[PDB]
């Protein structure tokens, strides 16, 4: 059951690219595709996001995206650069200016039907596709834009594929231009039809995490991205070694899904420790999971307590006693039972993995659908109109081509969304 | 922290359970329906037993035993005695009842009938309510189930007032089957003299409302057992627990083992305790009768705080420790 | 002889399979190659073990089994199991995405596609007997291919086979092992579209084999391997009397006039004793007495409910071992004056025992101890409706917000399929509660 | 308490203990049914075709 995996525009190639330097090593690949592991778990499932080449080679299925050439420059010289596939490298030349319009309606559609080219090699070497993952921010243009034109073509081409993003959210704390809450309101509507699983990540959470508890006064975006790719390896753990739950996109979905929309989660990890003496200290499972649950260790910066869980996914990495995470687990649900709906039960699932991430003998990744995902949208929003009030910044759209009326309609497109998880908040059973 | 569930929004005794329970700070109080409880304070009618005891990682506890309807029915309990061996048709100490259907056993207490006024050794029996002599007018009144007993007509009377009485025991069965009677009875007294030809029904709602006399002899027509210990010696030269109480702990006991088999929660996937009301009269031999077993009691309100907490300590902090008033009925 | 074919279907039926089959060659001393060195008639036979096993010309003793499941990789660990060599490709059918949990996914979308197949296959199976009798179908409520196959699968077999008995083993779920929020959806779809089509369907509660394994193998946290190794032995203990010479449920009609006096009340209760950890070197044994008393406990039973608050419709004991009817009726007269069992007005309170002096087989290096004599009691309790009131409460509380609905009808299947089938359990619930009071 | 139809075997026996006296869709509709599913799925993913090409 292969996925393909697609990163486009800066961000998502600079996140993209530490997502498979940090997976590689789990699985045992170097970078010249090689693999020199010790256990077999590490192949078992390694055809999910590799292929195999002659020599048995492991090449990620990987493609990868942009409208301008210098991030995949710098990806090709990277530590992992090497692995991918030449031919997986797609880009133009002009750029996308921050601007969702040059993405979706102008730069971007002069390159993507090279991008689905790509994408339908890599398809049809599979015996049974499931579906794609794209790696991309909401703020920019190409990865906005031009991710959200892709997504719309892979659904027209593969109707009956799942598809699931990383997607990187905007906050004027992290923010390179003004006009990215234009580009995430008008990308948000895109993924709200277009995609079922999309794990929201915020920069500003990002920022607080590296600032406020690993304690880096100047944090880069290299940190930042230290957390994403860390937390990509959390969420894809199940789709990657053998497993029960949530062992595949679709059954994932079903899992994670109450209602079609509402497909946004907020990802979590656990531990989050300084550097220094302290990085060395054991975690119990007590530990271990009261931090996954603590809103400090959640990268979408929205108070749980603000909403309810309709689904949760858990997943423990590491050699821990699976009967004393069950029991912590429960523990967690039965003290703390008003944050979980109660018309949905049993609805949080547990994972357990043997294999612990790089740098840990001990970790536990958090997905979650809550209704305080609201916040991040209602933030966005917020945004959105301060400007489009006064119609700031739109020459920068118009100029591509797009009218004012598209603007109108992102934008009671989020509210909608908004007040829909407001009606769950509430609903009570 | 421990979790609890109200079920019975007319409960006074299981109100005042809730409040203690959060009180302590160590309980919170879920929305009713939320099903991650340690203990349910569940409904009088059709409580769902069925779906307890299958929450992973709580340990559960209801206030109700499921089958103890078998007890505290009219009907029910006649059944009950008269098909027991553990209690037998010769059962010294419940009056003789019958069960009978309107529009059944009605053959055999016609039969018992005859028996008795033909040897004119007093034939009253009591079936909204009322009393006759003659069954034509007591079959004539149910068909508009039910039960017709014999009327105890030699009742032990108060003096002064020449009045009668019942006596009200509460019962606590805890999750191991442990039965604990509260040291502190009731008796509801009759405000009017006794007339042997609504001073007959000593219920605190009609002595109320249909008693010209209610309160002049006890606050309330209630009468607590150190008064009546002081009587019973003053007047009949013997005490409460040697003329009455060993009758009445037999009588428990006798009722609440004999179901133990059926009721029981000793294994199985969730706990069980349970409140009850035994009504008991007294002849003028000082011999003991039971009348009913209520299943969801009031209390007194003079008592309310003391038993109350004693459900606490008894029956829920048992099986969720934080961090006598009661006689223990050995088996 | 008249010939049985068992069906597993899904992850859940194909892994139990697995586990009776194995069981089921240690108890006929089947050997993994499939030769039987006790059968002297070579390539033919019509013992009692035939109802189960066909034979090659070469001496090969083949199980009358089918597996299908959606995805390949669980049947593909059959093709290289120990008992590998049993299995002709034939009987092992696999597709290629399975129903990701979904009812609609397994009945609708995906079963259209391979249902034809899995005719075809069963079809060569019975070509090969000379009576067949019917099937025992194995599968999970939960998944989208236990549930959503098996409720198609088991509406053609009426049309293919209409006279022929169908029997169910059938795995309810547990959350402690669940992978699915939606499992109680799946579980009211497949009984919704079952009932008619099985005449006795043995549930078994994960939950319960679960606890079992905790408390009485002091397993901290039981796999599917010791789940279906206990449930191999329940089901081994309920096919022995298809299997060896006997009186006492010859055949699959049997089950239904001796379990089910009511079609649509026909999910018997299964209880067993003794279990006992093969980690103890020695442990008292248990008389006929005390492994009888043991099947009234609710902590032994296949599905936790409360017998005492239901009537029985029948009850049969199932013993396996040093067992003589003396010490049964001594152990059933003691146990009749101890306990409440009540049964319905109008049926006899009564119990039909089978005895066989074979003591159950326990796998080498498993976790059940070896034991002198077991017993498995079927007793058809309306108690058992306890398991579908809590079942009906979960559809209840997500169905009211429409919960996950729309992986349903994204499938083709219409919502009011869900109403239907909610609708048919309520009157289900209600038949039991008109029996049992 | 009466034992009743006592069978021996050499593998086992069996017998009767009483306490107590007592006191369908043709294959056309199937098909019928799947095929309305499976048109339901070409319906809905028609309209989304439409609304794509919008
Ligand atoms: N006892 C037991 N239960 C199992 C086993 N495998 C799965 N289950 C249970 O079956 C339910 C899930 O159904 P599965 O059989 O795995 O699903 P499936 O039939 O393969 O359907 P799909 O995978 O959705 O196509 C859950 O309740 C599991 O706990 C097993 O080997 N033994
Ligand atoms: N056989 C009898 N002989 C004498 N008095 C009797 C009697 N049976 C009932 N009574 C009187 O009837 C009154 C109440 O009737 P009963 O106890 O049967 O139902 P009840 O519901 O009123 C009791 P409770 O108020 O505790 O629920 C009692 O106070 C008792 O004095
Ligand atoms: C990553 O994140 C941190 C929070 C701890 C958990 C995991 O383990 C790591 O090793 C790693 C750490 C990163 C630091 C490296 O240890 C060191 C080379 C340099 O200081 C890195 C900078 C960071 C911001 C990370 C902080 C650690 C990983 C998910
Ligand atoms: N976390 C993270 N965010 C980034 C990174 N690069 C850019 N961003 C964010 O992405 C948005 C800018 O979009 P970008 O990807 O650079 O534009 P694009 O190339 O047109 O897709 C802003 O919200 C930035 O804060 C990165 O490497 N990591
Ligand atoms: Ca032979
Ligand atoms: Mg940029
Ligand atoms: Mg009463
Ligand atoms: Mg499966």
């Amino acid at each position: 059951r292969e996925i393909v995996h697609i990163q486009a525009g800066q961000c998502g190639n600079q996140i993209g690219a530490k997502f498979w330097e940090v997976i590689s090593d789990e699985h045992g690949i170097d970078p010249t595709g090689s693999y020199h592991g010790d256990s077999d778990l590490q192949l078992e499932r390694i055809n999910v996001y590799y292929n195999e080449a002659t020599g048995n080679k492991y090449v990620p299925r990987a493609i990868l995206v942009d409208l301008e050439p210098g991030t995949m420059d710098s990806v090709r010289s990277g530590p992992f650069g090497q692995i991918f596939r030449p031919d997986n490298f797609v880009f133009g030349q002009s750029g996308a200016g921050n601007n969702w319009a040059k993405g979706h309606y102008t730069e971007g559609a002069e390159l993507v039907d090279s991008v689905l080219d790509v994408v339908r090699k890599e398809s049809e070497s599979c015996d049974c596709l499931q579906g794609f993952q794209l790696t991309h921010s909401l703020g920019g243009g190409t990865g906005s834009g031009m991710g959200t034109l892709l997504i719309s073509k892979i659904r027209e081409e593969y109707p009956d594929r799942i598809m699931n993003t990383f997607s990187v959210m905007p906050s004027p704390k992290v923010s390179d231009t003004v006009v990215e809450p234009y580009n995430a309101t008008l990308s948000v509507h895109q993924l709200v039809e277009n995609t079922d699983e999309t794990y929201c990540i915020d920069n500003e959470a990002l920022y607080d995490i590296c600032f406020r508890t690993l304690k880096l006064t100047t944090p880069t975006y290299g940190d930042l991205n230290h957390l994403v790719s860390a937390t990509m390896s959390g969420v894809t753990t199940c789709l990657r070694f053998p497993g029960q739950l949530n062992a595949d996109l679709r059954k994932l979905a079903v899992n994670m899904v109450p209602f079609p929309r509402l497909h946004f989660f907020m990802p979590g990890f656990a531990p989050l420790t300084s550097r220094g003496s302290q990085q060395y200290r054991a975690l119990t499972v007590p530990e271990l999971t009261q931090q996954m649950f603590d809103s400090k260790n959640m990268m979408a910066a929205c108070d749980p307590r603000h909403g309810r869980y309709l689904t949760v996914a858990a997943i423990f990495r590491g050699r821990m006693s699976m009967k004393e995470v069950d029991e912590q687990m429960l523990n967690v649900q039965n003290k703390n039972s008003s944050y979980f709906v109660e018309w949905i039960p049993n609805n949080v699932k547990t994972a357990v993995c043997d294999i612990p991430p790089r740098g840990l003998k001990m970790s536990a990744t958090f997905i979650g659908n809550s209704t305080a995902i609201q916040e991040l949208f209602k933030r966005i929003s917020e945004q959105f109109t301060a400007m489009f009030r006064r119609k700031a910044f739109l020459h920068w759209y118009t100029g591509e081509g797009m009218d004012e009326m598209e603007f109108t309609e992102a934008e009671s497109n989020m509210n909608d969304l908004v007040s829909e998880y407001q009606q769950y908040q509430d609903a009570t059973a | 922290m421990y979790t609890f569930v109200v079920r019975d929004e007319n409960s006074s005794v299981y109100a005042e359970v809730s409040r203690l329970l959060l009180a302590t700070g160590q309980w919170k109080r879920l929305r009713k329906d939320n099903p991650r409880f340690n203990l349910m304070l569940g409904e009088r009618n059709r409580l769902p037993f069925g779906r307890l005891g299958h929450e992973p990682g709580l340990v559960q506890l209801v206030n109700y035993y499921r089958g103890a309807d078998k007890l505290c029915r009219k009907a029910s309990l006649v059944k009950l005695i008269k098909t027991s061996p553990e209690l037998s048709e010769s059962c010294t100490w419940f009056p003789e009842s019958y069960v009978i259907y309107p529009t059944d056993e009605r053959e055999v207490f016609l039969a018992a009938y005859n028996r008795r006024r033909e040897g004119r050794e007093g034939n009253v029996w009591i079936a909204g309510i009322l009393i006759s002599s003659e069954a034509s007018e007591l079959l004539d009144f149910i068909d508009e189930v039910h039960v017709i007993q014999k009327y105890l007509e030699k009742p032990l009377l108060l003096e002064p007032g020449h009045r009668k009485f019942d006596i009200r025991s509460w019962v606590l069965v805890d999750h191991l089957y442990n039965i604990y009677l509260y040291r502190e009875g009731v008796l509801r007294t009759s405000s009017e003299p006794y007339n042997s030809a609504t001073c007959h029904l000593t219920n605190h709602c009609i002595q109320k409302e249909y008693s010209k006399n209610y309160g002049r002899y006890e606050e309330g027509n209630e009468m607590f057992f150190e008064e009546f210990n002081q009587y019973l010696m003053d007047a009949l030269n013997t005490t409460l627990e040697n003329s009455i109480l060993l009758q009445i702990k037999h009588i428990i006991r006798s009722c609440l083992m004999c179901i133990e088999p059926a009721i029981s929660t000793k294994h199985l996937h969730y706990q069980s305790f349970q409140l009850f009301g035994f009504d008991f009269m007294v002849d003028e031999e000082l011999k003991v009768w039971l009348i009913e077993v209520n299943g969801a009691p009031a209390c007194a309100q003079k008592l309310y705080a003391e038993l109350c907490q004693g459900i606490v300590d008894v029956a829920i902090s048992s099986v969720f420790p934080l961090a006598s008033i009661f006689i223990k009925l050995h088996h | 002889m008249r010939e049985c074919i068992s069906i597993h279907v899904g992850q859940a039926g194909v892994q139990i399979g697995n586990a009776c089959w194995e069981l089921y060659c240690l108890e006929h001393g089947i050997q993994p190659d499939g030769q039987m060195p006790s059968d002297k008639t070579i390539g033919g036979g019509d013992d009692s073990f035939n109802t189960f096993f066909s034979e090659t010309g070469a001496g090969k003793h083949v199980p009358r089994a089918v597996f299908v499941d959606l995805e390949p990789t669980v049947i593909d660990e059959v093709r290289t199991g120990t008992y590998r060599q049993l299995f002709h490709p034939e009987q092992l059918i696999t597709g290629k995405e399975d129903a990701a949990n979904n009812y609609a996914r397994g009945h609708y979308t995906i079963g259209k596609e391979i249902i034809d197949l899995v005719l075809d296959r069963i079809r060569k199976l019975a070509d090969q007997c000379t009576g067949l009798q019917g099937f025992l179908v194995f599968h999970s409520f939960g998944g989208g291919t236990g549930s959503g196959f098996t409720s198609l699968l088991m509406e053609r077999l009426s049309v293919d086979y209409g006279k022929k008995s169908k029997l169910e083993f059938s795995i309810y779920p547990a959350p402690q092992v669940s992978t699915a929020v939606v499992e109680p959806y799946n579980s009211i779809l497949t009984t919704h579209t079952t009932l008619e089509h099985s005449d006795c369907a043995f549930m078994v509660d994960n939950e319960a084999i679960y606890d079992i394994c905790r408390r009485n193998l002091d397993i901290e946290r039981p796999t599917y391997t010791n789940l279906n190794r206990l449930i191999s032995q329940i089901v081994s203990s309920i096919t022995a009397s298809l299997r060896f010479d006997g009186a006492l449920n010859v055949d699959l009609t049997e089950f239904q006039t001796n379990l089910v006096p009511y079609p649509r009340i026909h999910f018997p209760l299964a209880t067993y004793a003794p279990v006992i950890s093969a980690e103890k070197a020695y442990h008292e044994q248990l008389s006929v007495a005390e492994i009888t008393n043991a099947c009234f406990e609710p902590a032994n039973q296949m599905v936790k409910c409360d017998p005492r608050h239901g009537k029985y419709m029948a009850c049969c004991l199932l013993y396996r071992g040093d067992v003589v009817p003396k010490d049964v009726n001594a152990a059933i007269a003691t146990i009749k004056t101890k306990r409440s069992i009540q049964f319905v007005d109008w049926c006899p309170t009564g119990f039909k025992v089978g005895i066989n002096y074979q003591p159950p087989t326990v796998v080498p290096g498993g976790d059940l101890a070896k034991v002198q004599r077991a017993v498995c009691m079927l007793s058809n309790t309306t108690a058992i409706a306890e398991a579908w009131a809590r079942l009906d409460h979960k559809f209840d509380l997500m169905y009211a917000k429409r919960a996950f609905v729309h992986w349903y009808v994204g499938e083709g299947m219409e919502e009011g399929e869900f109403s239907e089938a909610r609708e048919d359990m309520a009157a289900l619930e209600k038949d039991y509660e008109e029996v049992g009071v | 308490m009466e034992v009743i139809e006592l069978n021996k075997c050499t593998s086992g026996q069996s017998f009767e203990v009483i306490l107590k006296p007592p006191s369908d869709p043709s294959l056309e509709e199937i098909q019928k049914k799947l095929e309305a599913a499976e048109e339901r799925r070409k319906y809905q993913e028609a309209e989304l075709l439409k609304h794509l090409a919008e």
